[PDB]
């Protein structure tokens, strides 16, 4: 009664979401208003960008969300093929709770079928071997002439190779760290000025009388006092003349030169200045002191910047100015302020020792929209070539990939034995909603459509899926749309194992 | 003899819908697994359990499945005497 | 309401009629219980019953009662398996049009799933047959018959006079023969096993002529309809007489009428003679001392089957004496009317095939008819099963073996219809599924488990355990079923299907 | 008062029972953004919001000596609160609540003399022990969902807990909350 | 109800609801449907015709579509479904338009000369290969009667079926309702064969001995033609005797059959012998006829004595009067055959041959019945086919090439009568959608590429029920008659321009 | 073993509320004479049970109280067909 | 209280055709348990003479009378005796008369 009446509901509310969902998906895609407290537009042809700003009430809302968060965080696209897996499972675990068999049965059916499904995806699909050049060029024109980003992601493809060959031999079949792989924006500029840079690019510096450039730089990592604290006023007695206050503004002036005279030692070339609550304080009176014998200050330093660095040139955290030992200290080759094709006064660090070899892309562009549109294009070909480093193999997509899963899945539960095989049987006939969307979102008859699909993978090519380009079901084009092996991997691997969660959900209790 | 026999059966009635429980939370079919056990280790047999791995009658002197006879002591003493707590009081008042 | 959403509500009544039915499958079926307009109450299991004695105030659920009516003597026990298929059909047809597809797409996929469903049934055949040597299979096979229903001994003896009778009515054995006269016949009183076949007519007979040569090697019979005593159509006659001298003078010409007529027709070959009406015993005492061992009280509906069965006509008149009018017999036997306490004899006309009837008794009148519809099934599965001698193993196996056949099959076609026969798979998946709901087992454990015994071992003669015997391989279960009464249940749920798939009825 | 409170918090902890049981789904009020999953039953007799002051003497009743034993939450939780719906059927067929606690008082007096008999010594033999212990381990360690890993608990705990061959360190170990590598292999 | 506009909308909306009646079972894989009688009675029928003729209808604007269907079925039959979708879509075409508020009168004289210009557009594309003397010609009629049953895809017994179809219909029978050549069907026996019936005759004969010792091949049996039956129980006299002998009871017995006797005796003796009965007769009976050395059937038909009537050229006895053979009707064939399982008595051979019809054997019930309506229409199509002067391509393919000419006249024509008769070329188009939708709802996808290729070139292309493809509906054999097509589109826009020509509705009670 | 066993001691109990309605009918404490009973059958007499004339349990042997043997197993086949007969039926069809 | 308790499995979700045939298991048991322990009072002539006095009191006891049930069944019983075991339940001839008390009943 409670626990089926709950789970129905449980069930109702993710497939609310899902179906919501399910008209925007792929490279197609059709939008939505979104129903939220401001009343404004949205022409977001992705998926992505509705459950990241969705209103969500429903606990199944809210982990069919974190459902799409994981997706894009692991491998980026397939953010609405997730979800609509997910719905379409809990679509057919509404049949199947309709007939009454148990959800914890549903659970293990689902995650054999999960087992099989990763088999089969890995079995089909074309062995490519991603070790030189010329492979990687070929799976990241493949990757991008298949989305609507291929007109300027051709020219920071072979950037964006050059970037992963640095972090690993791609013989090394560890996934690169998409994090440690930062995108950065210098203001304004032309498109091809797009540039990598070994190192990292550094917030911007304050130039009173410090040096532009230094060859072998040997970069200091501060965070610890600047002043004589001027602690809680700025006089502490009858404000008739600074009498005593005299003394700590000429404390500054001495505390200042004995830090100086303390990094000297040392040789801290650079200045991370982190924010005034931190910091005692902050101006251009102590600040140009600082400069003039070779301490620059850079502004506004943040935390991932901080933890960037240390990866990087090995200077450790630092609280208090007597680490100030050769620890915090790095010593790269050189480092530069460049203002090339539009001036910007951000810093570089160059040819540092690092244990990981992390790199930076410098992304430009005459408008702000540009900008930001390159630095999400090279952000989604580096989760697109890692999640295919970190896996080989990419599959063919178009729906595909779900009509050869459900034929093998269908005939796999023919074959298997027990209560789970018919739960196997509706998980793989409920599975293809995917092709059935790529077929409603381009215009022809869905059901049709999808058993045309199956088809022509029965008795004949596996790899033929609905082509979004040219139109309709196609086998001859072997190009129709590719993406990594490993999308459809999480996509399954993280629908099935929320499903099952779901699944195991009982009686939703407030606290 | 006394009228606590029905008393003493809905007892033991009480503890069988454990394993009960155990096979329903599993997805097995409950009140044969249970009907069976019962049958399994009625007819002597003393060391028979339910196999929840396969959802099967499985001898337990084998598989090694076994439970610190500790945990299980406290936790039917505990039980024994919550419910005499809960069943002696027949009537609340509140502030 | 119009269209594809009257058709929903079309396809939920259909549903409603079916569940309804549903729990009535196989051997182990659960009774359903039916009051009538008199009144009267009956426990029955039997689908072709509780449809026909069922009505339903929807013209869809009169069509599906009409249409398993159709088919009532050529399918018995089907009338369950036909609409409980034709239901589980429609409510995967109501998920297949809730996805958008056209009605007659997918009564055309359900054809065409019908199809390899019975070419699937091709492969399947047993019971060879040789009319001597076939008691052995064909008991084996009224087997099902047997120990279903409520004959605990399971007699022997009933499925031997079914086969024996259905055997000798036709010599000609090959194909489509004539088992369209036979018919069974019973009342209330003794004992099931109180059973005797005839190879002719059982008469209804007073106690009057009591020792009297009951059997008689007649060859031939007397079928003289005219008053030995005062008729009575419908009217009473009377008598008057001057004195005793002059009823002796009735006495002399009733003597005429009675030796001079039985020795003309005992000249032509006949001792047992009938009489359209009794007046009294004292009258049949000079028959008595005749020694004339003869039947009466024959109504008009009775003396027509007599004459059909002897082939003579009525000889109402004296001038109508003669050997070519009166009908045959052959011989003539003796057999007790209920177990002991009463006696009949019985006419049979072995020398002509065109009658033969089963006689049986019980106990209760819901044991009478509980006899009459269990007879008269598996009268109709023998029928069946002689001609067409093709025969496919029960108990839900044929059917999970066509589910399997055209489920595989689905993949072979690219238009809409392979969701329809996807859908014809699982609804022929419900005879196990129904079969073991209204059993004791889980329906779909026991249901997958044979499925995939099906494949992990070749031999489709698997199916769910109806008996309790303790095992799904359906050989030695012996719960068998006509390969052609199989095609016909399949046939007529296809057909069942589309005549109302594709209407949209006012 | 009627049993209602004590029968829906042992209905809401069931499905949670033992290994392959139901998750659990607690969220704060306010509809603020903060939810957690859990399949111990215990987490829930934690953060259940007990209105009914029956079922808050239950779980006070538990709490007091079912954590101490581990595991014991569940089971205990579950039992108690099916004694409580078999004794509601008992008083609605008139049996006075004080015959069935002598009855039950006598039971569990009965039931515990088996569960003594039926009980088995494994002591003086260290490949028994070993046996039994890992045994005991992969059924207290019945939570985690990598099975790999199931066996990473069971054999580190065990021989974490074997080493001692003396009176307890239970007041001794700890478990350090430090986050490391990968989520499928354990320390010590 | 309003004058104008406000009524003329409520007509276009009750002509939209009597195509509803209709819409679905345009095709011949159309949707059938259940009508209940008032009586309690459920009939089917998926064609148009019977289901408006069972319909009450009491719109007026409904009772008016309904009144033009009812003469064209008067004229053909099939067009029923035709005419009113065509008048229905014409108005449906309209409704913007007239609700915009343009006068009537225009439509009306729009829709006259569209249809004319249709007229004259289908007399000059219209095609004749006729020349049907030739055995070419006649295995031609025999490959339409095939595409026509198509749905059993049987091998070359299909051809075989078209074969008897064709032969039966092709000899001596003139354009008439065609009820008296019908056909049965049997179960059990091969569907490679079965009994090509020179004539009509009895369904399924009795189990009496006389049936088996049946004088088959009667040379030239004179047939009786009766109603009132002998049977038991049905009469019997009321007489009370006194005793006086033995012998005299049987006067009693005497007089409960002896005028039964009489009449039998002399009902044979009328002039003819084979007698039938419309109502149950005693084995008894038929010994005695055997007696007469003769036969009889009952429980026949009343079609049997309607056949009778127009083809053995017989007239009804009806009782034991008419002691005469001239009243009585001839036969040439008369035989037995246990066609498998059905006991089928012949008597075959007329004076007039207007039914020959056929009997169906396949064991089976699904496929024959279908196959009934396959028979019926191909046989049908044959014989208006053969009166017409020309024929055209049939199938929603002529549609489509009247929609077309009639979008390029009216995208040239100027004047507000272009919008009408682009209108009036969109609604034409109705029934390729319509024959599409019923038969796999994919009428837009079909439709399309359909009128595409059609704009191509000059040719006969439409749609094809078989495959949900295009298909050469011209030399694939399915057809429509040129003047029956005339005659359709005529009166399917005489009937929309009436009742789009009237403004209010009168009453008087 | 099978669900054959829950279903069979419930057919159990159901006989067991034939006397435990005796002596309800009698006004006696009928749950704790049923319970005396059946403990007494439970440690073995097949010759206990109920003295009518005053409530309490007795060896019905010295009593000299007792039933014919025809009738009660007549009575135990027919309330069981019967009660089988009307359970084999799930709905009623009514016109 | 077979249907009662049927019922409630039902509830229990206990499937009706189980129930059926645990309880035909059940009853073949009870009956073949009840066969074996029901006592012959066998080959004895006056102990079956006071067996047949007090079996037959009883069994009249199930009806509503208390009072003259023994000479009733002391009558039945020799009436019995002279059938010698050839039960015939004509052998006593039943008149009924109105009238009187109930102890003016003769035999």
């Amino acid at each position: 009664d409670k626990p089926a009446q709950i789970r129905f509901s449980n069930i109702s509310a993710a497939k609310a979401v899902a179906d919501a969902i399910r008209t925007s998906l792929g490279p197609k895609g059709m939008d939505k208003m979104i129903q939220d407290g401001k009343g404004d537009v949205t022409i977001t042809n992705d998926g992505a960008t509705i459950l990241k700003q969705m209103q969500v009430l429903h606990p199944a809302a809210r982990m069919l969300v974190e459902l799409s968060k994981a997706q894009d965080i692991e491998a980026g696209d397939g953010t609405t093929s997730v979800v609509i897996i997910a719905g379409s499972l809990l679509d057919s675990c509404t049949k199947l709770l309709q007939k009454g068999i148990h959800p914890t049965i549903i659970s293990e059916s689902f995650q054999k079928a999960l087992e099989k499904g990763i088999e089969i995806l890995t079995d089909m699909s074309r062995p490519v071997e991603l070790s030189d050049r010329e492979t990687l060029l070929n799976s990241a024109t493949t990757s991008l002439n298949s989305k609507v980003v291929s007109q300027y992601s051709s020219l920071l493809s072979p950037m964006s190779v050059n970037a992963v060959m640095k972090v690993i031999d791609p013989a090394t079949a560890t996934s690169v760290d998409l994090r440690d792989i930062k995108i950065v924006k210098k203001l304004g500029g032309t498109i091809d000025d797009c540039e990598l840079v070994e190192g990292l690019v550094l917030t911007q510096k304050v130039s009173n009388s410090g040096i532009t450039r230094v060859e072998k730089a040997k970069i200091g990592l501060i965070q610890f006092c600047l002043s004589a604290p001027k602690t809680d006023m700025d006089n502490q007695i009858v404000v008739s003349d600074y009498a005593q206050m005299d003394r700590v503004l000429r404390e500054e002036r001495a505390y200042i030169l004995n830090l100086v005279k303390q990094i000297k030692k040392t040789g801290c070339n650079v200045l991370l200045i982190q924010k005034s609550i931190l910091r005692d304080a902050l101006s251009d009176l102590a600040l140009h002191f600082l400069n003039k014998m070779k301490i620059m200050v850079i502004k506004d330093i943040e935390r991932e910047d901080i933890e960037f660095i240390c990866k990087t040139i090995g200077t450790k955290p630092v609280a208090h100015i007597d680490q100030f030992t050769a620890d915090m200290l790095g010593s790269a080759e050189l480092a530069e302020e460049v203002n090339l094709n539009g001036s910007g006064k951000l810093l570089k660090i160059t040819g540092c020792a690092s244990p990981g070899k992390t790199v930076t892309i410098v992304v430009r562009g005459s408008n702000k929209l540009v900008i930001e549109e390159a630095e999400r294009s090279i952000h989604d070909a580096l989760c697109v070539i890692r999640c295919l480093v970190k896996k080989r193999a990419l599959i063919a997509g178009g729906g595909a990939p779900e009509i050869e899963l459900a034929l093998r899945l269908t005939e796999y539960s023919r074959t298997l034995s027990g209560m789970e095989s018919y739960c196997v049987r509706a998980f793989a006939d409920a599975m293809e909603v995917i092709p059935s969307t790529l077929a409603e979102n381009a215009g022809l008859n869905p059901i049709s459509t999808v058993t045309e699909l199956r088809n022509r993978h029965a008795q004949g090519e596996k790899t033929a899926g609905i082509n979004v380009r040219k139109g309709g079901i196609s086998n001859i084009l072997e190009e129709l749309v590719v993406q990594p092996l490993l999308v459809s991997v999480s996509a399954l691997t993280l629908a099935t194992e929320t499903v099952r969660s779901i699944l195991k959900i009982d009686d939703v209790v407030n606290t | 003899p006394g009228k606590e026999a029905v008393a003493m059966e809905s007892y033991a009635k009480a503890l069988r819908m454990l394993p009960t429980i155990i096979a329903d939370n599993a997805g097995y079919d409950s009140a044969d697994l249970v009907a069976q056990l019962r049958a399994a280790h009625s007819e002597g047999n003393t060391t028979a359990g339910l196999d929840m791995r396969e959802g099967t009658i499985g001898d337990m002197a084998i598989l090694g499945i076994t439970e610190s006879f500790q945990v299980k002591r406290q936790v039917l003493l505990s039980a024994a005497e919550a419910a005499e707590v809960i069943l002696r009081v027949d009537n609340i008042i509140k502030a | 309401l119009m269209g594809l959403e009257a058709l929903k509500s079309h396809i939920m009544a259909a549903k409603a009629v079916a569940n309804t039915m549903r729990t009535s499958l196989g051997p182990n079926g659960l009774d359903k219980m039916m009051v009538d307009k008199d009144g009267d109450v009956t426990v029955t299991n039997d689908g072709a019953t509780i449809l026909s004695m069922m009505d339903v105030d929807h013209q869809i659920a009169k069509l599906m009662v009409e249409l398993s009516k159709s088919q009532d003597d050529e399918i018995g026990d089907g009338t369950t398996g036909v609409v409980v298929l034709a239901g589980a059909l429609l409510e995967e047809a109501e998920q297949l049009l809730d996805r958008g597809i056209h009605p007659i797409r997918i009564a055309d996929g359900y054809e065409q799933a019908a199809r390899v469903a019975i070419e699937h049934l091709d492969k399947i055949s047993d019971s060879v047959l040789v009319d001597i040597k076939d008691t052995e299979p064909l008991i084996q096979t009224a087997k099902t018959t047997l120990g279903s229903k409520v004959v605990n001994s399971c007699h022997r003896q009933m499925a031997e006079i079914a086969v024996n009778a259905v055997l000798t009515v036709a010599d000609m054995e090959r194909r489509d023969v004539d088992f369209e006269l036979i018919k069974v016949e019973g009342k209330v009183g003794g004992r099931l096993e109180d059973t005797k076949l005839i190879k002719g007519v059982i008469v209804d007979k007073d106690f009057s002529h009591p020792q009297m040569p009951k059997k008689v090697e007649d060859a031939k019979i007397a079928i003289l309809t005219c008053p030995f005593e005062p008729p009575k159509p419908k009217t009473k006659h009377k008598l008057d007489v001057t004195s005793v001298e002059d009823y002796k003078a009735l006495q002399k010409y009733e003597k005429e009428k009675f030796e001079e007529m039985i020795q003309q027709i005992k000249e032509t070959g006949a001792n047992l003679a009938i009489c359209q009406w009794g007046f009294d015993d004292e009258a049949n005492h000079l028959l008595l001392q005749n020694n004339l061992p003869a039947v009466r009280w024959v109504g008009g509906p009775e003396i027509e089957l007599i004459a059909i069965a002897t082939g003579g006509r009525i000889v109402p008149r004296f001038s109508e004496l003669t050997a070519e009018k009166l009908g045959f017999a052959g011989l003539v036997q003796e057999i007790s009317f209920g177990t002991t306490k009463d006696k009949m004899l019985v006419i049979e006309q072995c020398k002509n095939s065109r009658a033969v009837t089963i006689f049986i008794r019980g106990g209760n009148k819901m044991i009478i008819e509980e006899a009459k519809r269990s007879l008269h099934d598996a009268l109709c599965v023998i029928r069946n099963l002689i001609r067409d001698n093709r025969v496919v193993y029960g108990g839900g196996a044929a059917e999970i073996s066509c589910a399997l056949a055209v489920s595989q099959e689905a993949d072979k076609c690219p238009t809409l219809e392979q969701y329809a026969m996807r859908a014809f798979a699982d609804a022929l998946e419900v005879i196990p599924m129904a079969l073991s709901e209204n059993s004791g087992m889980n329906p779909i454990q026991t249901m997958t488990e044979v499925r995939a015994r099906q494949v992990k071992e070749m031999n489709p003669a698997l199916g769910i355990d109806c008996l309790h015997k303790g095992t799904n391989d359906m050989k030695q279960q012996h719960v068998i079923e006509t390969l052609i009464g199989k095609k016909q249940q399949i046939s007529l749920a296809t057909q069942m299907v589309r005549m109302i798939l594709k209407i949209d009825d006012i | 008062t009627s049993f209602i409170g004590a029968i829906a918090i042992g209905d809401l902890v069931k499905s949670t029972l033992g290994p392959k049981g139901m998750d659990k789904i607690l969220l704060s009020s306010g509809r603020d953004a903060s939810l957690m999953v859990t399949n111990d039953g215990a987490t829930i007799l934690k953060n259940i919001g007990v209105d009914n002051p029956a079922a808050k003497v239950l779980v006070d009743m538990s709490r007091v000596q079912d954590d101490e034993v581990g595991d014991g939450t569940t089971s205990v939780t579950v039992l108690a609160a099916e004694l409580l719906r078999e004794a509601e059927s008992l008083i609605a067929k008139k049996i006075h609540p004080q015959t069935i606690i002598a009855g039950w008082r006598e039971a569990t007096k009965a039931a515990r003399e088996a569960l003594l008999s039926s009980a088995v010594d494994h002591g003086s033999d260290e490949v028994k022990f070993r046996q039994d212990l890992m045994n005991i381990a992969g059924t207290t360690l019945s939570s985690k969902l990598l099975t790999h890993h199931k066996d990473h608990f069971t054999k580190l705990a065990v021989e974490a807990v074997l080493r001692l061959k003396g009176s307890g360190n239970l007041e001794a170990i700890h478990i350090i909350k430090k986050l490391g590598g990968s989520l499928a292999d354990s320390y010590l | 109800s309003s004058q104008g506009i406000p009524q003329l909308v409520s007509n276009i909306s009750a002509c939209q609801v009597i195509a509803e009646a209709v819409r679905t079972t345009l095709g011949p894989r159309g949707m059938d449907k259940l009508i209940v009688d008032g009586r309690g009675k459920a009939t089917i029928s998926n064609d148009g015709a019977t289901i408006l003729k069972l319909l009450d209808v009491v719109h007026p604007a409904a009772k008016t579509l309904v009144d033009i269907a009812k003469s064209q079925d008067a004229e053909v039959g099939d067009g029923t479904t035709s005419v009113t979708l065509l008048a229905a879509e014409f108005l449906k075409q309209v409704k913007p338009y007239v609700e915009e508020g343009l006068h009537p009168q225009i439509i009306i004289r729009a829709f006259r000369t569209a249809t004319q210009l249709a007229v004259n557009k289908i007399k000059e594309i219209a095609v004749t290969v006729k020349k049907a003397d030739k055995v070419e010609q006649r295995k031609l009629l025999e490959k339409c009667a095939m595409t026509a049953l198509s749905s059993k895809l049987i091998s070359q017994q299909k051809a075989f079926f078209a074969k008897m179809v064709v032969d039966a219909v092709m000899m001596l029978d003139d354009l008439l309702q065609l009820k008296m050549i019908g056909i049965k069907k049997v179960q059990g026996g091969a569907l490679e064969d079965s009994q090509l019936v020179a004539g009509v005759a009895f369904k399924k004969t009795f189990s009496y001995a006389g049936f088996e010792m049946q004088p088959k091949k009667y040379h030239n049996p004179k047939i009786a033609l009766l109603n009132v039956e002998l049977e038991l129980k049905a009469e019997k006299d009321n007489a009370e005797i006194r005793v006086h002998t033995v012998e005299d009871y049987q006067a009693i017995v005497d007089a409960e059959w002896n005028i039964l006797y009489d009449k039998l005796e002399k009902i044979h003796h009328s002039g003819a012998k084979v007698v039938l009965s419309k109502l149950p007769i005693g084995d008894v009976a038929t010994q005695y006829f055997a007696d007469r050395d003769m036969f009889c059937a009952g429980r026949v038909p009343e079609e049997d004595l309607k056949r009778t009537m127009m083809a053995c050229g017989g007239s009804i006895q009806t009782s034991v009067n008419a002691l005469s053979a001239d009243v009585l009707g001839r036969c040439q064939v008369f035989e037995e055959t246990q066609i498998g399982g059905e006991r089928y008595n012949f008597f075959t051979g007329c004076p007039k041959a207007k039914t020959c019809t056929f009997i169906l054997r396949g064991g089976a019930e699904q496929f024959m019945e279908e196959t009934e309506r396959s028979l019926h229409d191909a046989i049908m199509i044959v014989r208006r086919a053969i009166k017409n002067d020309s024929v055209v391509a049939g199938g929603g393919a002529i549609e489509m090439e009247l929609s077309k000419y009639l979008r390029d006249y009216s995208r040239t024509i100027p004047g507000k009568q272009q919008l009408l008769i682009g209108a009036y070329a969109k609604a034409l188009e109705i029934i390729p959608r319509q024959l599409c939708d019923n038969a796999g709802f994919d009428a837009t996808n079909i439709l399309n590429k359909l009128r595409a290729r059609h704009a191509q070139g000059g040719t006969w292309y439409g749609v094809d029920i078989n495959n949900e493809d295009i298909a050469d509906n011209f030399e694939a054999f399915v057809w429509e008659p040129a003047m029956v097509r005339i005659n359709a589109l005529t009166a399917a826009s005489e009937a929309a321009c009436l009742i789009v020509s009237v403004d209010e509705t009168i009453k008087n009670p």
